[PDB]
């Protein structure tokens, strides 16, 4: 039932080695539906999942104009963030946004976020109550005024609670079939030497959507969190993701530990061990 | 099985408060996980496993929502319990607070019912209802908005001393559900009876000599601590504590004056520190000059 | 500036089998600044016609990015793939190990 | 749907 919609902007400047990009992606959930890239050719927001494909041309018209407005934009706020932060017209620098809302199951606004990242560190962010800021720094105390007077967060707390919640119900139905069906992961344990005396158990969870997961170890029933390797859950290429975790157990003792699987397709928690 | 998930002092509770969720499970404030919203069959917080309790201090806004707690169940087959019971935490003072009367007034009778009308000119979507005292859950009614002004009307009763005390109510927007406005000026709901009531009397008596001065005096042989003189339109409360001053009656002698005011008033008796249950009132004494 | 140098993670869609087609994946995350330069690599030799996702980013605001390609596992053939940006003095070559 | 709105630093 709850679900997100979220954009994450970047832009660049690159002097000398390109124009300042500005790229946008948009993502219901764990899926990405939208690309917008000014360094393409004739740069359009473009779908990247089919169930966006059929929305008409007034849709791709006006989020194409959005995109386009927001080019020159970020390319204005980069040099006016080297005018906040005294730095050298030579250099490359990075502004980054991310905005949207989180649905629940009742359709409601649970919650909506708005921050911006200056050099890859917090510049300012909007509060969960949708109407104070907080600003990292000096310069961001700056943006956080002229933001108060442009009543940006009364705009944002209206973005939020009316077209963003709206539109992703829209995809949500659109893409139903996708985003909406969890896809359960398949799970097995493999099992690698790393000396004539210890092997490494592997826990495996395979072609699992949404992204969020939990895969854990334990010994005798107690979690092993401390002696677990766990990788980035990774995408597979599919619209799927894979993950794995991994715990270092003496030759002998592999009936001692049993890995644990909860995903939002599996109806119970899962428990699942190695077997030769 | 089920665990108790319970929010420690309340689960209402202000922005910059303090709030400690517990999943009490097999027979134990156990190790447990925590879910949000419809979405148990997958953690928040990466999964992480709390030791005993989860404590929110100072509370914040993220705090908010609607939480599940599932139990460690080691060597079990799936290695946790059954999803709790659900827990709302709702963070007030994010708006300006409603306002909070009672219809006909605070002074209920026993068996009675009485509404508590929350309204306000901001347009909530949504009140709340809340009793002071540990542990309690409010009541929810959708806003009225009707000529710029939304209202709701709680009806308490048929009314007894569990649903007198202080009330405090609260409006939500739909676009921040479990974000409450700061609560309600306080409304304190008395419960009059079963008590027996007092007696009502101008003494020493209604002709005074020389050397007696009159008083209004409430009068009872059942043992109140203290008693309460009400004008009939008047919202003043006057009280005195109770005095063994003659025979076994425990009475009050309210002064008149030329200060005190003509009219009709009642006096009721009340016992040390539970100040939400009054006697029955007395009988109507009209007052002259 | 802050500077955060790749992760980089190599693997296969579906589980390897010599003689299957497969999809070969180079997921790079956590880096910044967002330039970069990630190949697939074939017994040390670029492979042609790798494609890629959209530049987007973590909560931590650091880039993620995957490359991928179509390829047949060989127990001959030793697949990689090669990262280059500005934390690295020289490209980081990660080897595909189908146990990983 | 993006948000409608050019915010400058
Ligand atoms: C809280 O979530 C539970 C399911 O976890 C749901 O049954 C219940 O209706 C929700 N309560 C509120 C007040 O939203
Ligand atoms: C709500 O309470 C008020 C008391 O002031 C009363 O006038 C009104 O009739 C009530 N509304 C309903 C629907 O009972
Ligand atoms: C005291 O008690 C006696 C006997 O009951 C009664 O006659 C008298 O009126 C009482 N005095 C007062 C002041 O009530």
């Amino acid at each position: 039932g709850s679900h997100s919609m979220r954009y994450f902007y970047t832009s660049v400047s690159r002097p000398g080695r390109g124009e300042p990009r500005f790229i946008s992606v948009g993502y219901v959930d764990d899926t990405q539906f939208v690309r917008f890239d000014s360094d393409a050719a004739s740069p359009r927001e473009e779908p990247r999942a089919p169930w966006i494909e059929q929305e008409g041309p007034e849709y791709w018209d006006r989020n194409t104009q959005i995109c386009k407005t927001n080019t020159q934009t970020y390319r204005e706020n980069l040099r006016i963030a080297l005018r906040y932060y005294n730095q050298s017209e030579a250099g490359s620098h990075t502004l980054q946004r991310m905005y949207g809302c989180d649905v629940g199951p009742d359709g409601r606004l649970l919650r909506g976020h708005n921050q911006f990242a200056y050099d890859g560190k917090d510049y300012i962010a909007l509060n969960e109550d949708l109407s104070s800021w907080t600003a990292a720094d000096t310069a961001a105390q700056i943006t956080q005024r002229k933001w108060e007077a442009a009543r940006v967060a009364e705009q944002l707390r209206t973005y939020l609670e009316g077209t963003c919640v709206e539109w992703l119900r829209r995809y949500l139905e659109n893409g139903k079939e996708t985003l909406q069906r969890a896809d359960p992961p398949k799970t097995h344990v493999t099992h690698h030497p790393i000396s004539d005396h210890e092997a490494t158990l592997r826990c495996w969870a395979l072609g699992f959507y949404p992204a969020e997961i939990t895969l854990t170890w334990q010994r005798d029933g107690e979690d092993q969190t401390q002696d677990t390797e766990l990788v980035e859950t990774r995408p597979a290429g599919d619209r799927t993701f894979q993950k794995w975790a991994a715990v270092v157990v003496p030759s002998g003792e592999e009936q001692r530990y049993t890995c644990h699987v909860q995903h939002e397709g599996l109806p119970k928690p899962l428990t699942l061990r190695w077997e030769p | 099985d089920k665990p108790f998930l319970s929010a420690w002092p309340s689960a209402v509770v202000p922005r910059g408060g303090h709030v400690t969720l517990r999943c009490h499970y097999r027979h134990r404030f156990n190790n447990f996980m925590l879910y949000k919203e419809d979405r148990i069959h997958i953690p928040i917080f990466h999964g992480r496993i709390f030791q005993e309790s989860f404590n929110m201090s100072p509370v914040t806004t993220a705090h908010a929502g609607n939480y599940t707690c599932r139990g460690s169940h080691p060597h079990s087959p799936t290695g946790w319990s059954a999803p709790s019971n659900p827990v709302v935490i709702m963070v007030t003072g994010n708006h300006r607070k409603p306002s909070l009367l009672a219809h006909p007034g605070p002074l209920v009778k026993s068996g009675e019912r009485v509404i508590l009308q929350c309204w306000s000119d901001i347009m909530f979507e949504h009140f709340f209802l809340h009793k002071e005292g540990i542990s309690k859950d409010p009541s929810r009614l959708v806003g009225q908005i009707h000529d710029g002004v939304s209202k709701a009307n709680f009806s308490i009763g048929p009314m007894m001393l569990a649903l007198a005390g202080t009330y405090r109510c609260y409006g939500s927007v739909t676009h921040t559900p479990y974000q409450l406005s700061a609560p309600s000026d306080p409304l304190d709901i008395v419960v009059t009876g079963p008590y027996e009531k007092p007696s009502l009397s101008a003494q020493p008596g209604p002709k005074v000599q020389a050397g007696e001065s009159v008083t209004l005096s409430c009068s009872s042989r059942s043992s109140y601590d203290m008693y309460h003189l009400s004008r009939e339109g008047g919202a003043h409360e006057r009280r005195l504590p109770a005095v063994r001053k003659v025979n076994r009656t425990f009475q009050a002698d309210f002064p008149l004056g030329p200060a005190t005011h003509g009219g009709t008033y009642r006096c009721f008796g009340s016992f040390r520190h539970s100040p939400y249950e009054w006697s029955d009132p007395s009988d109507p004494l009209l007052v002259s000059v | 500036m802050i500077q955060r140098t790749p992760k980089i993670q190599v693997y296969s869609r579906h589980p390897a089998e010599n003689g299957k087609s497969n999809f070969l994946n180079c997921y790079v995350s956590g880096f910044h600044p967002s330039d970069i330069e990630v190949d697939l690599l074939k017994n040390g030799e670029r492979i042609e016609k790798v494609e890629h996702s959209d530049l987007s980013f973590s909560k931590d605001w650091s880039f993620y990015l995957l490359y991928y390609t179509e390829f047949t596992p060989t127990e001959k053939d030793e697949y990689a793939c090669r990262v280059n940006h500005v934390t690295l003095s020289q490209p980081k070559i990660v080897k595909w190990d189908r146990d990983m | 749907y993006h948000e409608d709105i050019h915010t400058y630093l």
